[PDB]
């Protein structure tokens, strides 16, 4: 055939070892702009101006980190919401003192995650699938727009976004909490069960599946041997699981329907994660947790604290402490 | 006072100062004590006592502030200056020292003093050689806070092992697999009046 | 109005406390807020000129309703609690305000990105059921055994 | 030494990715 | 779509159980050391720089002022039997705040 | 910068009409069933 | 404790003359503080200006003075510096700048008199948290 | 159990509540920097995993 | 050696006293009648050889001289420190509540 | 004319204006009459900075410099007096303004600079006899450079001078001494030098512009380290008028 | 970076020792019949 119609038939292939689709086309130069960024950022980048005081932070392990406190640091204050690319600035120097790393890798992040995210839906049509584990897919895609994007539109700069690290994800956690009072914050709580729950359910989902293994092995050999690639026959017995659990708890608590299982298993934290990615993108907007401060009062009009009044305390730490250098005005408006 | 005594009125060797992968003896960090500096005795200008509010184990900083014998705050070290009441600048604070290395001995001079309130958060004050070993000043723990953690953490990895084990014991028939056969009746509801008893058929 | 030369007052970074320049040259406020500067509102306009906010503008033109606009607008930022406790995350209970902004704007990003997975879901379901393939795939004619393998 | 040894693990990860990838046992249906 | 799949079904459901499992006995293990202060606070040669170079700073040094300010602004009401009484003036605050 | 600026334009808007003519490309019927 | 007839006697002018007022009082005080007030004296301090706050004896050094009924329903209707010397209605809500701050155009006399018990009351209950700002919550 | 057995008394337990537990979080940021702890960080990895 | 210059300057009667030369002008709230008017007249027409030069700024009513003569008691005067007057600090030195 | 929306994000806020090639007049200088200096505006083209090298074998030099902080350099809105002294020379003594901007340039092989760029309390005066203001007028004085940072500045690890703490809270059990120069903050106060050279004068509109050059040291943390000479060129424009 | 001396020693030999436990473990299973 002509020559696109040739391309068009390897981009959508299905014999691809890695599928890579229209999608994928996008997809595929994003991540590794991206990474290689990333990588060498991480290694070799010099201090940053985060909070566009002057003072600028290192992140990267030649100057000084190590992979715990290492990260690629946010663009500066000064530049704001901002559109920073490397053409903007008057030279290579420039660029890296004002954190234009961070916003070439993020950019080509979230345009390359949301191509994963379609990639999925595209080859699930592909091999005839059903089309929906890009829908359970959107629930971390979700979060990451939360700390990368819509935080940052939100606050007015692209310096709130999250770091690219493990330390500075801890700052991002522990400023948030001063902001917002997240702990405090139902979709933040939300969130929570539904990443302990998820914990649990595969924990107890695994644990399960695994009990009733129909035996088809030796003592001398792992149980694994007993299931082969493609086989037709289930390789646990369901209704022995089901006979334990509902026992564990009471009958009509326990799944026997295998199909009504594995859909609470995949919505029980895609839901929970969709909460608390929105949690992070309300907060965003400054909707904070609950502020229950001072609201217990005796008969003459004391304060009584409660543990709500505890956590305040936690948090003006936090809060008086946090970027130390940036606040000249008595108020922290964003 | 015997220096032996003094010694262990210092929290340099409590056993719940230390860090997890601050490792080696004591010695690596505070450095090898040498001699009892003696005790220190802090007073304002008008010649009142003060003592030193000592540190609590669970802080790994602690600001120097000096009360009088019944609790009143009456100097401090102050982080912010500008509407500072207590310094010890303010005050007049001076220390003087009663038995080890410095017996007899008073500053007056507020960055020495400073410096001795500071070490008396720790309790009695020493002296150490920091070159020897080339310590870097933060506290580790002890033979027996390291045997402790051990044990501990031991003992409860050693609660996995007998679950297991007990585990592989009581089931040692269904370790590869349930009965490929297993009658659906005995796990069903309904069918056996008394769980996992085919006598008991309703 | 209490002497401050504001113009020459070096805050503790080194930038100006009250007046420092945007990364192209613009006259902005200081301190945070460096982050704002694109902002524009008819309180303000008054004091800016061709290369910024007019430090003069700012000694002499002053009126006292700009003074009042901008301490109301302080005191009603949009932060505040979900309880619709007004101000910063540490404040204590005392004013019952959530700005306008907040509540439409959280509410609109809830629905928006529902939506956005509603999308997906109707447009998978869409394109599955019109290839016929919805309910799942068919046990004699699983695609996937058809196809070379990948190794 | 600190610096060229984080790299050098995380090098081998890649390297890893590559060979779990490409070198993998391939899944036989029968 | 990711370069690797299951392919046994008995390891799959195998590994939803070891995950979170050894996640949680992990956490234990922290916090049996936490019993005895025995903390991953520092690291000492961040400390030893710091220090000396009053121009190097991390996420890590950042983290600790926050540290600081959450022990000294919570212990007095947090902890009422060792009757703390912090002069504001002892207070750690960065600017303004 | 002016030269990196025009390489990146051209570059992103190859990449952009790759994936808009290859969705145009009859996409519907490149699944295995009906088509 | 409570919130006895003495908490609620305070002065009601420079010449040492107290008011006792009510519950209701009390009650009306605290409401309407938070109607017209707290947006910018939460607390008894001033977020537009930190210098300045509600503390009976900050009021006291007042010029004129602040610290009773009178003081306080004065400055509300032709509020000035601390010196005295200048006055501030046209950037201090006031009845005399109730065209500008329309909140202040239905408060009556009894309205004045009630947010000046809540000022002088509150710190009787709340001591040094009166004032204070956040070291004190 | 532990944890409170190695500290003064139960007091440094946590206490059983929502908000109570949301200070024993915070309470372990600031004093013990627990987010810095590896073991913690292999907790996160499988309840997240 | 090193020293704070900030510290040592609390051992003086700048340390007792408001001094007309270096504190901050919201000191200035301590006493009756001196804020905003003559506070600001104060730090504007500063430094002072000695306390009573505070009487000589132009332009005082008597009113206002008076309270100055009433509060000199409560003034003094040292040497000029940088590092309190520059940057606007005696107008705003980053302290609020 | 231009308004903001004009030149918004485009570089020229951070430009001084600039004066026609036909400005080559004479400002005429009554010596009964008071003057001031309405606007003056310092716009920097070059930094550069005088290595340190290890032996004083040569003269060290003074080498180029790349400008990291983007276009937020210029010094403007200055004025003050501007008196004709007893022998007819001008003196122009600064009293307020944009009169400093933090600026940090990278010499090769990548150490930053950051220095305060300043004119603070500028005291600067021409040769004598001045009674006109033409192309060959000259202005030469000398300013205040103080702290780069102000005294609540908080390092990394918290230590201040009006704020902060005194000590190395990290290492408890450290001995001082050897940190005494990093926890005992320092506020420096130096001088710097500038000469203004007059290019460009309208006559009519009492508008001149030339090139400038000024020498000062750069920030020294606090104390913490030892500054660095940098030398600063750049074109000006000031309006004078009558006061 | 003054780092610990044993650090590099301690990370060579965690990597290594089991590492290579692996590798023998796995060659002598390819190389069975
Ligand atoms: C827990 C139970 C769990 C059950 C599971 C099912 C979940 C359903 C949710 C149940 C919640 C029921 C609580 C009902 C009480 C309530 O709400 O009570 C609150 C009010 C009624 O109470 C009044 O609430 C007011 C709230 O302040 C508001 O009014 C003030 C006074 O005028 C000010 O103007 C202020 O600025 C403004 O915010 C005041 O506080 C009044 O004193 C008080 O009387 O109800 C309202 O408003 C009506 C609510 C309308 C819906 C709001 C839609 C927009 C929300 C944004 C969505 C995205 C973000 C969500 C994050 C979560
Ligand atoms: C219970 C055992 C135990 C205890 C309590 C001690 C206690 C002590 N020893 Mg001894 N020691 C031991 C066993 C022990 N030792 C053994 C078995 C050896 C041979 C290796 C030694 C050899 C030894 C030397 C050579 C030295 C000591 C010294 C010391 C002192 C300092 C300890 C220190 O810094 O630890 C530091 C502890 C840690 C950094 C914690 C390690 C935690 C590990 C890395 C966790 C790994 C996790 C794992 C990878 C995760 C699996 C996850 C998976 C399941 C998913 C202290 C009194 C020092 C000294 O002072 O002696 C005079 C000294 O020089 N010890
Ligand atoms: C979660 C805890 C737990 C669980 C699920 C198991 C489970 C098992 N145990 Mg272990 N066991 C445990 C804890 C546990 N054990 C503890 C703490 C000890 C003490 C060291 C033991 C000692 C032990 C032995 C020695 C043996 C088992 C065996 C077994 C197996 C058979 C059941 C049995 O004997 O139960 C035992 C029953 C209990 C654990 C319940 C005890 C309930 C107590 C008596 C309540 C007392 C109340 C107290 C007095 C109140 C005052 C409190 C005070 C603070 C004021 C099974 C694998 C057997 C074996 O594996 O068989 C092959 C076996 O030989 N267990
Ligand atoms: C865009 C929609 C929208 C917005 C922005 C607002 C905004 C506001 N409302 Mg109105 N309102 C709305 C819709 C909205 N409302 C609807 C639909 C009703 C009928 C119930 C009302 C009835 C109403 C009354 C009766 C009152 C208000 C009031 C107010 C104010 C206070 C709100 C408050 O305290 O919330 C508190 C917050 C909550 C109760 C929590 C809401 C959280 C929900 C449950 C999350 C849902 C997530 C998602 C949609 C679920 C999907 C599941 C997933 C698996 C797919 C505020 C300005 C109050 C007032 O000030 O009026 C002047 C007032 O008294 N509103
Ligand atoms: C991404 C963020 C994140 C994630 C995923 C985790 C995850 C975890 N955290 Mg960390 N944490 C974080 C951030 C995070 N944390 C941050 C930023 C901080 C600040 C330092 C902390 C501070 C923190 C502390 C202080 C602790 C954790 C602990 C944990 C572990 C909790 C395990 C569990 O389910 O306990 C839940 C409790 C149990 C499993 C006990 C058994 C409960 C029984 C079965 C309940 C039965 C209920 C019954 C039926 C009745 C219900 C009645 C109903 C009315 C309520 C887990 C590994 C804990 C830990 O390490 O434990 C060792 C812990 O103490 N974290
Ligand atoms: C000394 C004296 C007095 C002695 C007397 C003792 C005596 C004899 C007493 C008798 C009287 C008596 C009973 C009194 C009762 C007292 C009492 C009320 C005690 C209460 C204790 C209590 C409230 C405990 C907590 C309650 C509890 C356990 C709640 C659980 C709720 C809950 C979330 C259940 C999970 C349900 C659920 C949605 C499960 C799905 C998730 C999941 C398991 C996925 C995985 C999965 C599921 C399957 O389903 C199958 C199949 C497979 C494969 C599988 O993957
Ligand atoms: C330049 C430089 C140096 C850059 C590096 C910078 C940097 C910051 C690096 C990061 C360092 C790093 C990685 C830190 C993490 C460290 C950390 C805390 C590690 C945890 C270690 C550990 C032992 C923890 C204990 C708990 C534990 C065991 C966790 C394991 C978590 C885990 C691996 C979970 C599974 C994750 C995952 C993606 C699984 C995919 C499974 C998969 C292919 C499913 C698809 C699938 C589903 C089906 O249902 C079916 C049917 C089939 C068929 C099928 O296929
Ligand atoms: C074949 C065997 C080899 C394989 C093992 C290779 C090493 C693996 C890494 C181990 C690292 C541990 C030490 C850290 C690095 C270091 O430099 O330490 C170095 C330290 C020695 O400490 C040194 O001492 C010197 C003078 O003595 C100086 O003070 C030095 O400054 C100091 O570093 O090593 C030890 O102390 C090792 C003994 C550890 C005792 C452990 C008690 C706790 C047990 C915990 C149980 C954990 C289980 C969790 C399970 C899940
Ligand atoms: C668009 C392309 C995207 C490509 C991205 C790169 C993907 C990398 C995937 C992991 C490859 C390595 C897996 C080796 C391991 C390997 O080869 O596994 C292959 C193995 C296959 O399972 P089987 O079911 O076939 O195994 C049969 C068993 O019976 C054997 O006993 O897969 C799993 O076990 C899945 C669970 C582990 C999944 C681990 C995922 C880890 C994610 C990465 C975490 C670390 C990141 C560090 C950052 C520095
Ligand atoms: C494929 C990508 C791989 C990337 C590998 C890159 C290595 C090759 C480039 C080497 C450049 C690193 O050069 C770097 O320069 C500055 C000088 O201003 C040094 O100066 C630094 O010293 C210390 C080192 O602990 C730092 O903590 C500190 O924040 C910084 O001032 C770095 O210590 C030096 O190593
Ligand atoms: C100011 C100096 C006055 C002496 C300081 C307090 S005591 C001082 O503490 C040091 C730190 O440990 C020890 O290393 C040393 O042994 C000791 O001399
Ligand atoms: C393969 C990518 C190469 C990575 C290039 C790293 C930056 S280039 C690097 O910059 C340092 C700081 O300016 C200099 O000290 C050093 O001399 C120079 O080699
Ligand atoms: O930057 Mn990053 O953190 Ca958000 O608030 Mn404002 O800004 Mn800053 O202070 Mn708080
Ligand atoms: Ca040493
Ligand atoms: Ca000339
Ligand atoms: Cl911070
Ligand atoms: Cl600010």
């Amino acid at each position: 055939a002509n020559l696109w119609e040739r391309f068009c038939n390897w981009v959508t292939s299905t014999d691809n070892r890695l599928y890579v689709g229209w999608f994928g086309v996008i997809m595929i130069p994003t991540l590794l702009a991206a990474t290689i960024c990333f990588v060498i950022a991480f290694i070799a980048a010099p201090p940053v101006d985060i909070d566009g005081i002057r003072e600028p932070v290192s992140g990267s392990l030649l100057y000084g980190n190590n992979i715990i406190t290492g990260a690629v640091v946010p663009s500066s204050n000064a530049i704001g919401l901002h559109f920073y690319p490397i053409w903007e600035a008057a030279s290579l120097d420039e660029w890296l003192y004002n954190g234009g790393p961070y916003q070439l890798i993020i950019f080509h992040f979230l345009l390359g995650a949301s191509c994963y995210m379609g990639r999925q839906w595209e080859l699930s049509y592909r091999l005839g699938m059903r089309p929906w584990i890009c829908v359970a897919y959107s629930a971390p895609l979700a979060s990451a727009f939360a700390v990368f994007l819509i935080y940052p539109i939100g606050q007015g700069s692209f310096s709130d976004g999250m770091p690219l690290g493990i330390s500075g994800t801890f700052n991002f956690m522990i400023v948030f909490q001063a902001e917002h009072n997240i702990l405090m914050h139902p979709f933040h709580q939300l969130g929570v069960a539904g990443v302990f729950g998820g914990a649990l359910f595969c924990a107890m989902h695994g644990s399960l599946v695994t009990s009733s293994l129909i035996r088809e092995t030796t003592e001398t050999e792992s149980a694994n041997y007993g299931y082969k690639f493609g086989q037709e026959e289930e390789t646990y017995n369901i209704v022995a699981a089901h006979g334990y659990f509902g026992r564990l708890i009471f009958q009509y608590a326990s799944f026997n329907n295998s199909r009504s299982l594995h859909f609470f298993l995949a919505a029980w934290p895609v839901v929970g994660v969709w909460f608390t990615a929105l949690g992070i993108s309300t907060m965003a907007f400054n909707l904070n947790g609950f502020n229950f401060n001072h609201s217990v009062i005796d008969a003459k009009g004391n304060v009584i604290n409660t543990w709500a009044d505890i956590i305040n305390r936690a948090n003006l730490g936090m809060e008086v402490m946090h970027e130390r250098n940036a606040h000249n005005f008595p108020l922290d408006l964003a | 006072i015997p220096e032996k005594l003094a010694f262990y009125d210092y929290i340099g060797n409590n056993p719940a100062k230390g860090g997890l992968f601050r490792t080696g003896p004591m010695n690596k960090g505070d450095g090898i004590a040498q001699a009892w500096k003696g005790h220190a005795v802090f007073r304002n200008k008008e010649g009142e006592e003060l003592f030193v509010r000592r540190m609590p184990a669970f802080f790994e900083s602690f600001p120097v502030i000096l009360t009088d014998k019944n609790g009143v705050v009456k100097a401090d070290i102050p982080f912010r200056r500008a509407e500072s009441k207590y310094s010890f600048e303010q005050q007049g604070v001076t220390v003087s020292f009663y038995g080890g290395e410095l017996n007899g001995q008073t500053f007056t001079d507020p960055p020495t003093v400073k410096s001795y309130a500071r070490k008396a958060i720790f309790g009695e004050i020493f002296e150490f050689d920091t070159e020897t070993l080339n310590s870097d000043g933060i506290f580790r723990t002890s033979p027996r806070g390291w045997f402790t953690f051990a044990h501990a953490v031991f003992a409860l990895l050693f609660f996995f092992g007998h679950i297991w084990h007990g585990a592989r014991t009581l089931f040692r028939d269904v370790f590869s697999g349930i009965d490929p056969e297993l009658s659906p009746e005995q796990v069903e509801w309904g069918f056996y009046q008394k769980v996992g008893d085919v006598t008991t058929r309703r | 109005k209490l002497g401050a030369n504001v113009g020459s007052a070096q805050g503790p970074t080194g930038l100006g406390k009250y007046l420092m320049r945007s990364p192209t040259g613009e006259i902005i406020f200081g301190g945070e807020t460096m982050r704002f500067w694109d902002f524009r509102g008819p309180w303000l306009e008054p004091l800016r000129g061709p290369n910024g906010l007019d430090l003069n503008k700012i000694k002499n033109d002053i009126q006292p309703w700009q003074e009042r606009r901008a301490a109301e607008y302080m005191t009603h930022a949009p932060l505040g609690s979900l309880n619709s406790v007004g101000g910063v995350a540490t404040e204590i209970n005392s004013v019952n305000f959530v700005s306008p902004r907040s509540w439409l704007a959280t509410s609109h990003f809830v629905l928006a990105f529902f939506f956005l997975v509603g999308h997906l879901w109707h447009a998978g379901r869409a394109r599955a059921a019109a290839a016929g393939f919805e309910k799942g795939i068919d046990r004699e004619s699983e695609p996937v055994l058809s196809m070379p393998s990948l190794d | 030494m600190e610096t060229i040894t984080y790299v050098f693990i995380f090098a081998c990860i890649i390297a890893l990715f590559f060979f779990a990838i490409f070198f993998r046992e391939p899944p036989r249906i029968t | 779509i990711f370069g690797i799949a299951f392919s046994n079904k008995r390891w799959l459901h195998f590994f939803m159980l070891f995950v979170p499992v050894t996640g949680l006995w992990m956490s234990a293990i922290g916090v049996v050391g936490l019993a005895l202060n025995l903390r991953s606070y520092d690291f000492i040669s961040q400390e030893i720089r710091a220090a000396e170079d009053p121009e190097f700073e991390t996420f890590y040094t950042k983290n600790l002022l926050l540290n600081e300010g959450i022990r000294a602004w919570m212990a007095p009401q947090d902890q009422p039997h060792e009757n703390f009484v912090f002069p504001e003036e002892v207070l750690p605050r960065g600017n303004a705040l | 910068m002016e030269t990196l600026k025009i390489t990146v334009y051209i570059v992103v808007t190859f990449f952009v009409l790759l994936f808009v003519f290859g969705f145009l490309s009859g996409d519907p019927a490149r699944n295995p069933k009906r088509k | 404790a409570e919130l006895t007839p003495e908490v609620l006697t305070v002065p009601l002018n420079s010449e040492g003359k107290t008011i006792t007022l009510t519950e209701k009082q009390y009650l009306e005080g605290k409401r309407l503080f938070q109607y017209a007030c707290a947006s910018c004296h939460v607390g008894g301090i001033t977020k537009t200006n930190p210098s300045l706050d509600l503390r009976t004896e900050t009021l006291a050094l007042a010029t004129p003075p602040r610290d009773n009924i009178e003081g306080l329903v004065d400055y509300m209707k032709n509020p000035t510096t601390y010196d005295g010397e200048q006055e501030i209605a046209e950037v201090h809500p006031s009845l005399r700048s109730a065209d500008i701050f329309p909140k202040m155009r239905n408060l009556t006399e009894k309205d004045l008199v009630a947010i000046a018990g809540h000022i002088l009351v509150e710190p009787k209950i709340l001591g040094d948290k009166w004032g204070g700002g956040k070291v004190y919550y | 159990l532990i944890y409170p057995l190695g500290q003064s008394s139960w007091f440094f337990a946590p206490s059983f509540g929502v908000a109570a537990i949301f200070r024993f979080l915070l309470f372990f940021q600031g004093f013990h920097n627990w987010t810095l702890n590896p073991f913690h960080m292999m907790g996160v990895a499988g309840v997240l995993g | 050696e090193l020293v704070n210059v900030v510290d040592e300057k609390l051992g003086t009667a700048y340390g007792e006293k408001i001094d007309l030369n270096n504190t901050n002008i919201a000191a200035f709230i301590q006493y009756r009648g001196l804020y905003p008017t003559l506070a600001k007249l104060i730090v504007k027409n500063a430094p002072y050889e000695s306390v009573e030069d505070v009487l000589n700024i132009p332009g005082l009513t008597e009113r206002q001289k008076q309270i100055l003569r009433e509060n000199l008691e409560h003034f003094t005067v040292t040497e000029v420190e940088t590092a309190l007057v520059e940057g606007g600090d005696r107008y705003n030195n980053g302290l609020y509540k | 004319t231009l308004t903001y929306d004009d030149i918004v994000g485009t570089g020229l806020a951070n430009k001084c204006p600039t004066l026609d090639d036909t400005a080559r007049g004479a400002y005429p200088i009554d010596s009964s009459q008071t003057y001031r200096i309405a606007r003056l505006c310092l716009q920097p083209t070059t930094f550069l900075v005088k290595e340190e090298p290890k032996n004083k074998r040569q003269e060290a030099e003074f080498v180029p410099t790349k400008l990291v902080t983007r276009e937020t350099t210029s010094l403007d809105q200055i004025q003050g007096e501007l008196k004709v002294n007893s022998d007819g020379s001008l003196t122009f003594v600064e009293e307020d303004g944009i009169d400093f901007q933090p600026v940090t340039v990278q010499m090769a092989g990548g150490e930053r600079i950051p220095l305060l760029f300043t004119v603070k309390n500028l005291v600067a005066s021409t040769q004598p006899n001045v009674t006109s203001i033409t192309t060959s007028t000259d202005f030469k004085g000398e300013f205040n450079v103080p702290s780069y940072r102000t005294a609540n500045f908080l390092d990394p690890k918290g230590r201040g001078l009006a704020s902060g703490y005194d000590s190395a809270i990290a290492l408890p059990q450290a001995k001082e001494e050897e940190l005494a120069r990093a926890n005992v903050k320092r506020f420096s106060l130096t001088k710097g030098q500038i000469s203004l050279n007059v290019a460009k004068v309208d006559g009519r509109t009492g508008e001149i512009a030339g090139t400038f050059e000024s020498e000062q040291l750069s920030d020294d943390d606090m104390g913490a380290h030892e500054p660095h000479e940098v030398k600063i060129q750049g074109v000006f424009y000031a309006s004078i008028e009558p006061a | 970076m003054e780092v610990n001396q044993l650090g590099l020693i301690a990370t060579a030999l965690f990597v290594l020792v089991p590492s290579v436990f692996l590798i023998i473990l796995y060659v002598q299973t390819e190389s069975q019949q």
